[PDB]
C-alpha cells in the first residue's frame, strides 16, 4: 500500500533559547511574573509599619539575588517581611532542584519523536514538501481521489514549486536523504521496508497505509496452473512460509540491526 | 448480522424487503449489482455462522453451506479468504484487508497531585525536617544566648530557615558553642537537598524510561500484561501453527497462565481491556479493532501494525455466470475508490468519538500555592503590626501562666500517648483479581507496650510482650527508651520549674529546668526517627510478595506524642525567658 | 487547571487587596483634613501616589502577557483614567507625586472627593472580580 | 537518611557541652 | 580595536585630551566583548554541522583548532588588559587635574 | 560478533537448533560478511 518515507530524525540541533527546556514556558513566565510579585508585596511590607532599606529597587533586588541561590548582604529584620523573604526561599529550592532534576533526565534518557506520523499530519503542514513519481499509479491515485485528505495532499503538490514530483525512485529516495528532513516521499509500503533496513539506515517509514493493494502470480486464461497455484498461494500463506519469507530477506538479510553520552557541546 | 457490515436500521419492521438493513456490505451490495446489472435480494444466513466444515459429518454450514449446498447465488459479508473455504466456493479479490492486531485501554492521562513536587522525600522526612529546625533554632538560642547578644528566638529561626534553603546568613555565631549548631545544621541541609535532587532526578528519569506498547515485539517482553485470545476462531490457531519467532513467545506465554487469557466471545474480552485498567491486552482482528475504537465511551485502543494479512471477499457458489463480473466490479470500486469511502463512511464519519518531555504548572503547583498563600499571610501579619504599633502608643505575669500549661499539659499529652497503645496501625492481607477488591485479613492497633489485634483472621483479643513465641515483635522495641527518657527529663524539669515558681528566688532551679524541657524534646527526636526508622526498615523486607499488600498508619497516640515535642520546646524557651527577666530584675 | 492566566488572576487578587486597603488609607486622610493638619496630611498622602499608579501598570502588563484581552480591555479606560491624571501640575516642586503644588489646596475639594469614591468603586468591584475569574479559571 | 538525623542530635548535645563548660571557666576564673 | 587605538594615540600624543582617553578605553572593552560572540558563535557553528553527521557508522571525523584561533584567543586577553589600563591612565588623569 | 568453528560439531549444533536463543544466534552468523567462522581453534582465538 502507499506509504510515507521520511529521513530517520536525527539528535538535534541546539536552538539559542534550547537551555529553557525542562520547565515549560508557562512556568518561566510564572517565575518572572512571581518575582515581581514577590518584591511588590516586600515593598509594601516593608514600608508600613517601618522598623527603611527596602524601596522597590531594593526589593527587586533581594528577590533577584534570592532566586539565583546567592542571598544578598540585607535581609528583612521584621516578622511581616521574612515571610515574604521565606517562602521565596522555599520556592527557589523547589524550582531549582526541579530545573537540575529534570535536565538529568533528558541528558540520560535519549527519547526521538517524529514530525509528522500520518498523512492527515502531512496534510496541515507546509514546511515539509511531499513527494511522489513523475508517472505512476501512486501519482494516478492521488488525482482520481476524492475523500478528505489525498485530495488536500493532491491540490498542494499540483501547484506546489519547485515541482516535488520526481521520475525515479532512486532519484526520490535520494531527496530524502538530502533535504535535512523536509521532503517526505510517497512510497509503496513494500519499497519503504526495504529500504529501512539498508545502509545507511538513513530513512524510516511514518504511519499506515494510505490505500490497499496486493501482489499476484499472473498466468494466461486457461492455462491449467491457474487453479493449483492459487490454493498453494492460500496454503502458503496459513502455514506461515509467506510471513517467513519476507522476514528472511526484508528484516534478518538487511544492514540496520533493531546510550553514548556526548558531553554537552558549547552549541546548548 | 454484524456491525458495521449488515445492521438492522431504527425504523424496520414497518419496513420491508432489502429497505430493512444498513450498513458496509448493503451499500457493497447496491454497488456490485449497479456493475453487474442485478436485482438482488438480500437475506441473513439462517444459522449465523460463516462456513466450517464438520468433521464429523462433513456437512458445511453457515453462508458458506448456504451456497455450496442450495439457496444461495452471492455472499457479500466477511468471509475471510481462506483455503479450507476456497476449495468449494469462488472467492473474488479482496474488498478489505485485514490482520491481527492489539487492543489496549486507552491510556487516560493523569493529573499529578498538587502538592506531588513532595513525593522525593516521604512525608517522615518532611515532617522531622520541620522538628529539626524548631530542635536547632532553640538550641541556637540557648547556646549562644547564655555565653558572651543578637541571637533571640527571632533571630535564631530566621538564621535556620536560612541556612536551610540555602541562601545565606545575615548573622552568624560568633561562639564555638555557636559554630557546632550551625555547623550540624549546614551539614544537615547539604545532605537533604542533595538528596531531594538527586531522588527527583531518580523520578524524572524512570518515567521518561516508561515506553508504551506499540508493536508485537513490545509487548512480546512484559509479562505485567496479559495477552488475550479468542478461544475458538483463526485467531488462536494462528499462534499454534506459527513458526515466527515474535509469535512463539506469544503463544509459549498463552499456552501457560491461569488466570483464563483466553475468552469466548468478542464482547467479553473487550470488556477485560475496560476494567482491567491497562493490564490486557485482547488480540483481535483489525477491523473489529477498529471499529470498536470509533464507538461507544472511547476507552479501547488499536497498537501495533497487524500481525498477519488476510483479507475479505465476496462469494459465488463454484462456478456461477456471477463469478467473473463481481470479481470485476470489486477490482473496479477499489481503485475508483468506493471501497475505500464506504470503510470511511460506516468506521470514522459515522463514528462516536472524534476525528511534552517538560516539567509543567500542574507539577510545581503547591510552590506557587506556598508563594501565594504566603504573601498573603505575610501582609496579614502587616495589618496587625500596623495596629498593634499604635496600640503600643496608647512580663513577669504573662510568661509564667504559659509556660506552666504548656509544661503540664506536655506531661497530659505525653503521658497519654507513652501508655495509650495507638502507635501504629498494620494492615496486611491479600488482593483478589478480576473485581479489584482489597480484603483484608490482618489489621491491628498496637502502641509502644501492648500489640492489640483487631480482625486478624477476627481475633479481637490483645497481646502484651510476654517474649511469646509476617510481621515481628521486637521492631518498636528498639525505640523504647527515648520516650521514656522524654518522660524522665520532663517530669525532673517540671519539678524544679515549679519550686522554681513558688520559690522565686531560686533562679539557678529555673534555668537549670529550662535546659531539660530542650533535652525531653530533642531525646523525642531521636525517639521518633529510630522509632519511624525500625518501621521502615522492616517493611523493606517485604520479600517481593505479588498479589499480597502491605499498609501502615499512624495514630492519635503518636501525634499526642509528636505535638508534646512543640510543648516541651515552646515551655523550654519561655522557661529561659524567665531566666532572662529574673537574673535582669536581680 | 492552574495555567500562566490563573497565576495572574491570583497575584492580582492578593495586589488588589492593599489597593482597596490603600483606599480605606485615604479616605480616612482625606476626611481628617476637613475635620481638622494640612500639611502633614498633604504629605503623607503624597508617598502612597507612586505605589498606585505603578502597581496598576503592572496589572496592565500582567494580563497583556497572560493574553486575557477582556480582562485587560476593563482598567485600560482606568489607565488613561490613571495617565491623564500624572501630567496635571506639572509645575511640582521636585515634589514625588501628585495632590502636592498649591499645598493648601482647599478651593476645589471635590476634584479629590470625587475620586477618592471613585477609587473604592473601581477597586472594590475588582477584588470581587479577580476573585470570581481566578476560580472560573482553575475549574475549567 | 537517618543517620543525619543522629549526627544533628548528637551534634546538639555535644553543642551543650561546651557552653557548659565555657560558663563554668568563665565564671570561676 | 582600531577605533580605540586611534583616540589612544592622540591621546597619548595629546595628554590634554582626557576624554579621548577614557571613551577609547571603551572600545577596547566592546572589541573583547564583540570577540566573546565571535567565538561562541563560531565554535557553536562548528558544534552544529558535526551533529548532523548522520550516524556514518565505520567513518570518522575529527577537528582541530590551530594557531590562529589561539593568537585570536591571546587578542581578547590583551584587548581586555589594555582596557582597564586605559581607563585606569584615565583614573589618574583627571586625578592629577 | 559471534564465531564458530567453520568445521566441527559447534557450528552443526546451530544448525540443527530449534531452540528460542540459539535460533536468533544462527540468524545473525548466517549472515554478516566480516568473516566470524574461523577454521582453526588458535586463529579464533586471536580474534577475541
Amino acid at each position: 500500500g502507499i506509504s510515507i518515507m521520511i529521513k530517520k530524525p536525527q539528535k538535534s540541533k541546539p536552538g539559542v533559547f534550547s537551555f529553557l527546556d525542562p520547565l515549560a514556558y508557562e512556568i518561566w513566565m510564572c517565575i518572572v511574573f512571581a518575582y515581581i510579585g514577590v518584591s511588590v508585596v516586600l515593598f509594601l511590607v516593608s514600608r508600613f509599619s517601618p522598623y527603611n532599606e527596602f524601596g522597590i529597587f531594593n526589593s527587586l533586588w533581594f528577590s533577584l539575588g534570592a532566586f539565583m541561590q546567592q542571598g544578598c548582604d540585607i535581609s528583612p529584620r521584621s516578622l511581616s517581611g521574612r515571610i515574604v523573604g521565606g517562602v521565596w526561599w522555599f520556592f527557589t529550592l523547589i524550582i531549582i532542584s526541579s530545573y537540575t532534576a529534570n535536565l538529568a533526565a533528558f541528558l540520560t534518557v535519549e527519547r526521538m519523536v517524529s514530525p509528522i506520523e500520518s498523512a492527515e499530519d502531512l496534510s496541515k503542514q507546509t514546511e515539509i514538501a511531499y513527494g511522489t513519481l513523475d508517472s505512476g499509479s501512486t501519482k494516478e491515485f492521488f488525482r482520481r481521489s476524492k475523500i478528505a485528505v489525498f485530495d488536500k495532499m493532491w491540490t498542494y503538490m499540483r501547484s506546489a514549486e519547485p515541482s516535488v514530483f520526481v521520475r525515479t525512485t532512486a532519484e526520490g529516495v535520494a531527496r530524502v536523504r538530502k533535504s535535512k528532513g523536509k521532503y517526505a516521499y510517497l512510497l509503496e509500503s513494500t519499497m519503504n521496508e526495504y529500504i529501512e533496513q539498508r545502509k545507511p539506515c538513513d530513512t524510516m517509514k511514518v504511519g499506515g497505509n494510505l490505500d490497499s493493494k496486493g501482489y499476484g502470480i499472473a498466468t494466461p486464461k486457461g492455462s491449467s496452473l491457474g487453479t493449483p497455484v492459487n490454493l498453494a498461494v492460500l496454503k502458503l500463506s496459513e502455514q506461515g512460509v509467506l510471513d517467513k519469507l519476507k522476514n528472511k530477506w526484508w528484516y534478518d538479510k538487511g544492514e540496520c540491526g533493531a546510550e553514548k553520552t556526548s558531553a554537552l557541546s558549547l552549541s546548548n | 448480522l454484524e456491525s458495521p457490515y449488515v445492521m438492522m436500521k431504527k425504523n424496520h419492521e414497518m419496513l420491508e424487503g432489502n429497505e430493512r438493513y444498513e450498513g458496509y456490505c448493503v451499500d457493497l451490495a447496491a454497488e456490485i449489482a449497479k456493475h453487474c446489472g442485478f436485482k438482488y435480494k438480500l437475506t441473513i444466513v439462517g444459522d449465523g455462522k460463516y462456513g466450517a466444515r464438520d468433521a464429523d459429518t462433513k456437512i458445511w454450514n453457515g453462508m458458506v453451506g448456504e451456497l455450496v449446498y442450495g439457496k444461495a447465488d452471492i455472499a457479500i459479508a466477511p468471509l475471510t479468504i481462506t483455503l479450507v473455504r476456497e476449495e468449494v466456493i469462488d472467492f473474488s479479490k479482496p474488498f478489505m484487508s485485514l490482520g491481527i492486531s492489539i487492543m489496549i485501554k486507552k491510556p487516560q492521562k493523569s493529573k499529578p497531585g498538587v502538592f506531588s513536587f513532595l513525593d522525593p522525600l516521604a512525608y517522615e522526612i518532611w515532617m522531622c525536617i520541620v522538628f529539626a529546625y524548631i530542635g536547632v533554632s532553640v538550641v541556637l538560642f540557648l547556646v549562644s544566648r547564655f555565653s558572651p547578644n543578637e541571637f533571640g528566638i527571632f533571630n535564631s529561626l530566621w538564621f535556620s530557615l536560612g541556612a536551610f534553603m540555602q541562601q545565606g546568613c545575615d548573622i552568624s555565631p560568633r561562639s564555638l558553642s555557636g559554630r557546632i549548631v550551625g555547623g550540624v545544621w549546614w551539614f544537615f541541609t547539604l545532605i537533604i537537598i542533595s538528596s531531594y535532587t538527586a531522588n527527583l532526578a531518580a523520578f524524572l528519569t524512570v518515567e521518561r524510561m516508561v515506553s508504551p506498547i506499540e508493536s508485537a515485539e513490545d509487548l512480546s517482553k512484559q509479562t505485567e500484561i496479559a495477552y488475550g485470545t479468542l478461544d475458538s476462531g483463526s485467531t488462536k490457531e494462528f499462534f499454534r501453527r506459527s513458526k515466527i519467532a515474535v509469535f512463539d513467545k506469544m503463544w509459549t506465554y498463552m499456552r501457560s497462565a491461569e488466570p483464563s487469557v483466553f475468552v469466548r466471545t468478542t464482547a467479553e474480552g473487550v470488556a477485560r481491556v475496560r476494567k482491567s485498567k491497562g493490564k490486557y491486552a485482547y488480540l483481535l482482528e483489525s477491523t473489529m479493532n477498529e471499529y470498536i475504537e470509533q464507538r461507544k465511551p472511547c476507552d479501547t485502543m488499536k497498537v501495533g501494525g497487524n500481525l498477519d494479512s488476510k483479507g475479505y471477499g465476496i462469494a459465488t457458489p463454484k462456478g456461477s455466470s456471477l463469478g467473473t463480473p463481481v470479481n470485476l466490479a470489486v477490482l473496479k470500486l477499489s481503485e475508483q475508490g468506493v471501497l475505500d469511502k464506504l470503510k470511511n463512511k460506516w468506521w470514522y464519519d459515522k463514528g462516536e468519538c472524534g476525528a511534552t518531555s517538560a516539567l509543567s504548572l500542574s507539577n510545581v503547583a503547591g510552590v506557587f500555592y506556598i508563594l501565594v498563600g504566603g504573601l498573603g499571610l505575610a501582609m496579614l501579619v502587616a495589618l496587625i503590626e500596623f495596629c498593634y504599633k499604635s496600640r503600643a502608643e496608647a512580663g513577669r505575669k504573662a510568661l509564667t501562666l504559659l509556660s506552666s500549661v504548656f509544661a503540664v499539659c506536655g506531661l497530659g499529652l505525653l503521658g497519654i500517648a507513652v501508655s495509650t497503645d495507638y502507635w501504629l496501625y498494620l494492615e496486611e492481607g491479600i488482593i483478589l483479581p478480576q473485581n479489584q477488591s482489597t480484603e483484608v485479613k490482618m489489621s491491628l492497633h498496637s502502641g509502644l507496650w501492648r500489640v492489640c489485634f483487631l480482625a486478624g483472621e477476627e481475633r479481637g483479643r490483645c497481646f502484651t510482650i510476654e517474649y511469646v513465641m509476617v510481621n515481628v515483635l521486637k521492631m518498636i522495641r528498639s525505640a523504647t527508651p527515648f520516650p521514656l527518657v522524654s518522660l524522665f527529663f520532663m517530669f525532673i524539669g517540671f519539678i524544679l520549674s515549679n519550686i522554681g515558681h513558688i520559690r522565686p528566688h531560686r533562679t539557678i532551679l529555673a534555668f537549670v529546668s529550662g535546659i531539660f524541657f530542650i533535652l525531653s524534646g530533642l531525646s523525642l527526636v531521636v525517639g521518633l526517627v529510630l522509632y519511624i526508622s525500625s518501621i521502615n526498615d522492616e517493611m523493606l523486607n517485604r520479600t517481593k510478595d505479588a498479589e499480597t499488600y502491605f499498609n501502615y498508619k499512624y495514630g492519635w497516640s503518636f501525634a499526642f506524642a509528636a505535638i508534646s515535642f512543640l510543648l516541651t520546646e515552646s515551655a523550654g524557651v519561655m522557661s529561659v525567658y524567665l531566666f532572662m527577666k529574673r537574673y535582669t530584675a536581680e | 487547571a492552574f495555567t500562566f492566566a490563573a497565576f495572574c488572576y491570583m497575584l492580582t487578587l492578593v495586589l488588589c487587596a492593599s489597593l482597596i486597603f490603600f483606599v480605606i488609607w485615604h479616605i480616612i486622610a482625606f476626611d481628617e483634613l476637613r475635620t481638622d493638619n494640612i500639611e502633614r496630611i498633604c504629605c503623607l498622602l503624597r508617598k502612597l501616589v507612586v505605589p498606585e499608579y505603578s502597581i496598576h501598570g503592572l496589572f496592565c502588563l500582567m494580563f497583556l502577557c497572560a493574553a486575557e484581552w477582556v480582562t485587560l480591555g476593563l482598567n485600560i479606560p482606568l489607565l488613561f483614567y490613571h495617565l491623564w491624571r500624572y501630567f496635571h501640575r506639572p509645575a511640582d516642586g521636585s515634589e514625588v507625586m501628585y495632590d502636592a503644588v498649591s499645598i493648601m489646596n482647599a478651593d476645589i475639594l471635590n476634584y479629590c472627593q470625587k475620586e477618592s469614591w471613585c477609587k473604592l468603586a473601581f477597586y472594590l468591584l475588582s477584588f470581587f472580580y479577580y476573585l470570581y475569574s481566578m476560580v472560573y479559571t482553575l475549574v475549567s
